[PDB]
């Protein structure tokens, strides 16, 4: 047989952020997820003021905490938006 | 060594990533095409300065990018106590007249 | 080590008169054998305060500072009585109608 | 000779290299002399303009750069004195100081800024803090531009990060000396009249949009000092450091241009958090930012609960008599009530800080007088008669506290 299973790469996967309602409803077996406090004003205030080193401005259903680029993220969208090769050992 | 994502472009792409709704590794295939492969490393100015103008891939455009980089533009000045009074007293006077 | 001077100097001021001194003194972490001994003359003090300022018709408005202090922070014996003497003065307060230009009554009342 | 070199450059600094030379190799008191000389010699030949990197041209450009050798022999010399640290050293920082006051627009400015930062980043008061102090504050009100004043800030930025945002209070008050925050004829040739005619009409078109230029690049340079300074403020305000008031001052001086959700946002983070002087702190500043021209139940309550722990007086007066000064939102009954905790916590502190409360509702429009006695229902958390004190403040110690009660009865 084939097992019916799923690849690490497959299209299709759980969780599709949005653009920054909280959906902190649910999860599988129906159970009520707690909902993450909201962070400190002050905390807030300072994120809103300066945004942070690519920030998307995205947020994850299960948390109101945006979601930002690490390092390496930011490095592959340079690669990508500038338009060259997206492995940086790759002889072309 | 950073960057600045001040191209809706780049902010489309930058959305895709983080917001996992195109896959990384898919974004990583994607990424090897015809002009990926024509390499920019060396090249005189009078070259590129044309390339960069004519020859420079145009990438869809998603609304949601378009706020954002909006938001990053919106100063913390942009619209003070001031500019959101008396400019829409001005504008609202002005049509009174 | 110096509070048993300022209970002193405290004393001689009480008598010299006949409260934020003595609420710090209390509150300090020494007060709240010789804690104890220290402890006690401090609500002695404070006692013989409240005593002294009893008889003005305001003596629970002053003490309402202090009792609420006291409340927050021998300690329930002192509060006891300060919330009595505080009902005291305000029912002889509400008895005492009379109007600011009659003093006398509170006088009396005094 | 330190005296005829000086003379001999200033009549002829364009063929005076090798004094400028001469008078570093002659460079306590000869070298206190020698250093006084060489910043008076720079500061009287340094052009007013900045010097662009690279006989009529080269020959200029070929003086531009020996001279700005010169100059950065100086400063590393200057830098190499302020990091040995004691007269020359206040010597050192005086000359320093002048050189910002003069040459900050020209090259190495931020060198000697940053030397500047560096040496009132120290904990301890060292001497010429208050000359650099002045310089700076001249400076930012002088810029009308505000690039330097930008470059300041981020020197300040970085200083403070160094620091964990723990310098002194004066420090910070640089930020409110910020001035864009606080905003017969010769005959001539006939081909000369034209020449003449087009360069004023290029005059005027470059006016016109060196105008348009300078206030979109005033805005920026505002935008992007507000942005340094209100990171710094926040991120002292988390530390909650002993600059907290310092902060608030200067929270409370450039809220009025901050965004209008960043002005709502910012109550949120005040009412979040010595402890009872931060809360008078903090209900002074919701009180100014609702003060704004053209336009708070919890400040208000914080500020009745916080009169028994006081029992500072100039600032609970202003904040008194701001709330009196506001239209028609108090002496509805309610400043009674609040009024009489204050007079209840009168009975200590100075008599006129007593006499200055006690007027302020003397003046007061309103008729109530039920104030000093007996009053309405005591409600907002209470802790007091619901439903006096004058004749107790009559025995005090001070004798014009009789006096004060007798003239308010």
């Amino acid at each position: 047989e084939i097992d019916a299973g799923y690849s690490s790469d497959s299209s299709t996967e759980d969780v599709a952020p949005g653009l920054y309602n909280l959906y902190i409803n649910y999860d599988i077996d129906g159970k009520k997820i707690t909902r993450p406090a909201t962070p400190a004003a002050l905390d807030s205030l300072i994120a809103s003021i300066d945004k942070d080193k690519g920030w998307t401005g995205i947020v994850d259903p299960m948390t109101g905490k945006p979601v930002n680029l690490t390092t390496e993220e930011l490095g592959l969208l340079k690669r990508l938006a500038q338009s060259e090769i997206p492995d940086e050992n790759f002889d072309p | 060594n950073n960057v600045e994502i001040v191209t809706a472009e780049a902010m489309t792409l930058a959305q895709d990533i983080a917001s996992r709704r195109k896959s990384k590794a898919d974004l990583i295939d994607e990424g090897y095409n015809r002009w990926s492969f024509q390499s920019k490393e060396g090249l005189p100015d009078w070259f590129l300065d044309e390339e960069t103008t004519v020859n420079k891939p145009n990438k869809p455009i998603t609304k949601e990018a378009v706020l954002a980089l909006r938001e990053k533009m919106k100063a913390l000045n942009a619209r003070p106590i001031k500019k959101v009074l008396e400019a829409q007293g001005r504008k609202k006077m002005r049509t009174i007249k | 080590q110096l509070f048993p001077m300022r209970f002193h100097i405290i004393r001689s001021l009480i008598y010299l008169s006949r409260a934020p001194s003595l609420f710090e003194v209390l509150d300090s972490s020494y007060v709240s054998v010789y804690q104890d001994g220290l402890i006690d003359q401090l609500l002695e003090l404070l006692s013989e305060y409240y005593v002294l300022y009893a008889t003005d018709i305001s003596f629970p408005e002053l003490v309402i500072p202090a009792i609420v202090r006291s409340k927050r922070f021998g300690l329930l014996t002192l509060v006891n009585r300060l919330e009595q003497q505080s009902k005291f003065m305000t029912e002889k307060r509400n008895q005492q109608k009379f109007a600011p230009i009659d003093s006398d009554s509170v006088e009396q009342f005094a | 000779a330190l005296g005829i070199q000086a003379q001999q450059l200033l009549e002829e600094p364009v063929e005076n290299l090798h004094l400028i030379r001469n008078i570093f190799e002659k460079f306590i008191t000869i070298k206190k002399l020698s250093l006084l000389t060489l910043l008076a010699v720079f500061r009287d030949i340094i052009p007013g303009y900045k010097i662009r990197p690279l006989k009529e041209v080269a020959q200029r450009w070929e003086y531009e750069q020996t001279l700005l050798k010169h100059y950065a022999k100086f400063l590393q010399t200057l830098e190499t004195i302020l990091k040995s640290f004691l007269s020359l050293y206040q010597v050192a920082v005086r000359c320093c100081t002048k050189l910002i006051e003069q040459a900050s627009h020209f090259n190495l400015s931020e060198k000697l800024f940053a030397l500047a930062v560096r040496q009132i980043s120290h904990k301890t008061k060292r001497p010429g803090f208050d000359g650099i102090i002045n310089s700076l504050k001249n400076i930012f009100e002088e810029d009308n531009l505000g690039k330097t004043s930008l470059k300041c800030v981020t020197i300040l930025s970085r200083m403070f990060k160094q620091r964990n945002y723990d310098v002194l209070p004066d420090v910070y008050d640089l930020f409110l000396s910020v001035n864009i925050l606080n905003d017969d004829l010769p005959y001539l040739t006939k081909k000369a009249r034209k020449n003449y005619k087009e360069t004023k009409k290029i005059t005027q078109e470059m006016k016109e949009a060196d105008a348009v230029i300078t206030a979109q690049d005033k805005e920026k340079y505002q935008s992007e000092i507000l942005k340094i300074i209100f990171i710094t403020y926040f991120k002292t305000l988390q530390l909650k450091g002993k600059l907290i008031g310092n902060a608030l001052e200067g929270v409370a001086r450039l809220s009025h241009l901050l965004n209008i959700e960043f002005l709502g946002d910012l109550l949120q983070v005040l009412r979040e958090l010595q402890a009872t002087r931060e809360a008078l702190l903090t209900v002074s500043t919701a009180f100014e930012i609702a003060s704004a021209q053209g336009v708070l139940g919890l400040f208000v309550q914080r500020l009745y609960k916080i009169i028994f722990p006081f029992s500072e007086m100039e600032m609970l007066l202003k904040c008194f008599q701001v709330f009196f000064f506001k239209s028609k939102n108090i002496s509805s009954s309610r400043l009674s009530s609040f009024s009489k905790r204050l007079a209840i916590a009168s009975m200590q502190l100075p008599e006129h800080s007593a006499s200055a409360d006690l007027a302020l509702l003397k003046k007061l429009l309103s008729r109530y007088s039920k104030l000093s006695r007996l009053l309405t229902s005591e409600e907002q958390i209470g802790d007091g008669i619901y439903n006096y004190e004058p004749f107790l403040l009559k025995n005090h110690y001070s004798p014009a506290v009789s006096q004060s009660a007798k003239e308010l009865l």
